[PDB]
């Protein structure tokens, strides 16, 4: 029940005392570091093209009387993809199948084969690959590449064989997926928030002690950070951001708070607990870092504009002759 | 509620750090005896062939009850009508020393300081308790006030006598704000100690640490007991409340927009948050009672009666 401390849960409470320091510089390097993370023009169209082909494909063999009708129920699109949260140099899109049978391996294997030949057949002059996976399969073209996240109807999972079919585990990951896709384009499809969210991909990946947070869990943080606050308003990406390493650093997902609950689960799940104590006293002391080494103006070396920086949150460093000591593990056992 | 072992040890460590009975009841005396004596000072001046000493008010630990096992520092304000005058500090000493013999025979060495504009009785007792009178007088600020642009030739500091004025405001806006807080003076008094035993949270002790207090535990949606009220008050930190670039501490006793950490140096700021972060973390996994100091465990407002020889009229 403890919801840890939240400036912005309560700004009237804390009335600044001078004018609210110039942040021009670090929200015109947000925005460049955005431009530097966003896909390009040419991607952009490689995976829309490459969905759309294989989109319809499924489309079609869900009304198209045959083998895969009585297999298919529906199909959709989810993932950074969908959300608009996506990275250039990673060129992947997630499409979930849902099958009114029970998925076993030949079925998924088999079901691949069929749309990567209905593609070859309406376009033979373009190279595509298909390989199967544990969750299903993907389709490549040179420059995109599409994941179908196989799963079936939740009937089918109560009567399931762990020697015959997938994992319930796969099975259940992809259903969420589709849960994570509708809540985030009702809840969480605002401009700034998107942004936000590749941002803090970004964090992660040049922050090893941000390495526990899954993207679902960047996702809530994203939308939290932005729009959970008394005016309902959205935050300003600088004050939204900033905010991100703030209630990390006030132990949002520490044990004893609430953190964030799970708005595609029942009945009040907190999504942090998927990560170890160990791995949450991390989470904290390595957002706590970056809170003060953001104080000090060291927003383009947090930013990524500044080469390597994962040392900062290991290594004693002086910003201005403040002399910044990383916070340290407190966990044991 | 939730955070029981929490509350246990923060309550375990707040009888640790609360006074003696032997203690209170010195302070009591001496903060009495004071008071009895200062009315009759003024009784014997009103009385002078016909006011000009308004009142007396407790300010500082004494008032707010935060006195803490080994303190020796008690505080009263003499309101003065005019601008106190060091012709006045000295008609106060003096007849001081005889007024205290119509309440008490307890031998008390008086001593005044025309620099601190105040006047110091120590009691006997070892080690000795002493309580600090500090004179000034509404018209100090006033004055300083209309400066914002629009007498005696031995008038008392005026830097001084501001300061006392504020003390007061702080002691009325203490136990109009953080007195009625569920656990925010029982918060502050462990917080005291341990910006006591630990040098990098000194800086905070004081009006600041009274404000922090007050303004985490304050902005909670709902009462909090010992334990979970103290771990806001470390999330507030770890949040860097107090980093440079921060909002800093509104004063809620200043005209004018004060920080009430302003005097806080970069590096300060830098060791206090990261010093919070770490206790936050610390509490989280269950060990807080090493951020108290203290070997894990196997009507808290009032220190002292209110005063009756001059009165006061006393959260929603
Ligand atoms: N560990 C996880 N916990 C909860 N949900 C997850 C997890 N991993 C993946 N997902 C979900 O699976 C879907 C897609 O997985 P994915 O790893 O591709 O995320 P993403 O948003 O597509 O990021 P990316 O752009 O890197 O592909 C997402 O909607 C996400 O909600
Ligand atoms: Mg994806």
């Amino acid at each position: 029940s403890h919801i840890p401390f939240d400036f912005y849960l309560c700004e009237m409470a804390f009335p600044r005392v001078k004018p609210a320091p110039d942040e021009t510089s670090f929200s015109e390097a947000l925005l460049k570091r955005n431009q530097d993370l966003a896909p390009n023009s040419a991607e952009q169209a490689s995976i829309l093209s490459l969905v759309t082909k294989i989109n319809n494909v499924i489309d079609n063999l869900i009304v198209a009387p045959g083998t895969f009708e009585v297999q298919i129920e529906e199909v959709r699109q989810v993932g950074s993809y969908k959300k608009g949260t996506m990275t250039t140099g990673h060129n992947v899109a997630d499409l979930v199948v849902i099958l009114k049978i029970l998925p076993t391996l030949e079925a998924v294997a088999a079901l691949g084969n069929k749309v990567v030949e209905s593609l070859r057949a309406q376009d033979p002059s373009e190279v595509l690959t298909m390989l199967t996976n544990e969750t299903g399969f993907e389709i490549s073209s040179s420059d995109a590449t599409v994941k179908i996240l196989i799963t079936t109807v939740p009937p089918n999972l109560r009567k399931l064989d762990p020697e015959l079919h997938l994992d319930i585990k796969v099975l259940q990951s992809a259903l969420a997926a589709i849960r994570h896709a509708r809540w985030f384009e009702e809840n969480a499809s605002q401009s700034t928030v998107k942004v936000l969210i590749r941002l803090l991909k970004d964090l992660r990946i040049r922050f090893p002690g941000f390495e526990p947070l899954t993207p679902w869990i960047l996702d809530l943080l994203g939308h939290y950070a932005v729009m959970n606050n008394p005016t309902r308003q959205p935050l300003a990406l600088n004050v939204a951001y900033r905010r991100c390493l703030q209630i990390l650093a006030a132990g949002l997902f520490l044990p004893g708070s609430v953190g964030i609950t799970d708005p595609c689960e029942s009945g009040n799940f907190r999504v942090h607990t998927v990560m170890t104590l160990e791995q949450q006293d991390m989470v904290c002391y390595t957002a706590q870092t970056l809170v003060r080494i953001l104080s000090h103006g060291g927003f383009r070396k947090i930013l990524g504009q500044e080469g390597d920086a994962s040392y900062l949150a290991s290594e004693i460093s002086t910003w201005d002759g403040v002399i910044v000591t990383p916070s340290e593990k407190a966990y044991e056992k | 509620r939730i955070f029981v072992n929490d509350d246990r040890h923060v309550m375990a460590k707040h009888s640790s750090v609360y006074p003696t009975q032997e203690e209170l009841e010195a302070v009591q005396n001496m903060v009495s005896h004071t008071e009895r004596a200062l009315k009759a000072v003024s009784d014997w001046i009103d009385e002078q062939e016909k006011r000009t000493l308004r009142g007396v008010m407790r300010v500082g630990l004494v008032a707010k009850g935060l006195l803490l096992k080994g303190d020796l520092d008690l505080e009263l304000v003499l309101l003065c009508k005019e601008k106190p005058t060091t012709a006045l500090l000295d008609k106060v000493a003096d007849n001081l020393a005889i007024q205290l013999t119509t309440v008490t025979e307890d031998k008390y060495e008086i001593l005044q300081s025309v620099d601190d504009a105040a006047i110091v009785i120590k009691n006997t007792k070892e080690p000795p308790l002493s309580l600090t009178i500090h004179l000034t007088s509404p018209v100090v600020r006033e004055e300083m006030e209309k400066v914002a642009g629009e007498d005696p030739p031995d008038v008392l500091d005026r830097q001084k006598c501001l300061a006392a004025l504020a003390s007061l405001r702080h002691a009325k806006w203490f136990q109009a704000r953080a007195n009625g807080l569920k656990s925010c003076v029982i918060v502050i008094r462990v917080l005291r100690d341990l910006c006591t035993r630990v040098p990098t949270w000194g800086p905070l002790r004081g009006w600041p640490l009274e404000l922090l207090c007050e303004k985490s535990i304050g902005t909670a949606n709902r009462p909090m007991g010992a334990g979970e009220a103290l771990r806001r008050v470390l999330e507030c930190l770890a949040s860097g409340i107090v980093m440079p670039d921060g909002s800093g501490i509104y004063d809620p006793c200043e005209k004018e927009a004060t920080d009430a950490i302003g005097h806080l140096d970069r590096q300060q700021r830098e060791d206090i948050t990261q010093s919070a972060q770490h206790a936050l973390r610390l509490a989280a996994f269950g060990q807080l009672h090493k951020v108290l100091g203290m070997d894990p465990l196997p009507d808290y407002t009032v220190q002292i009666p209110p005063s009756t020889t001059y009165a006061i009229t006393p959260r929603p």
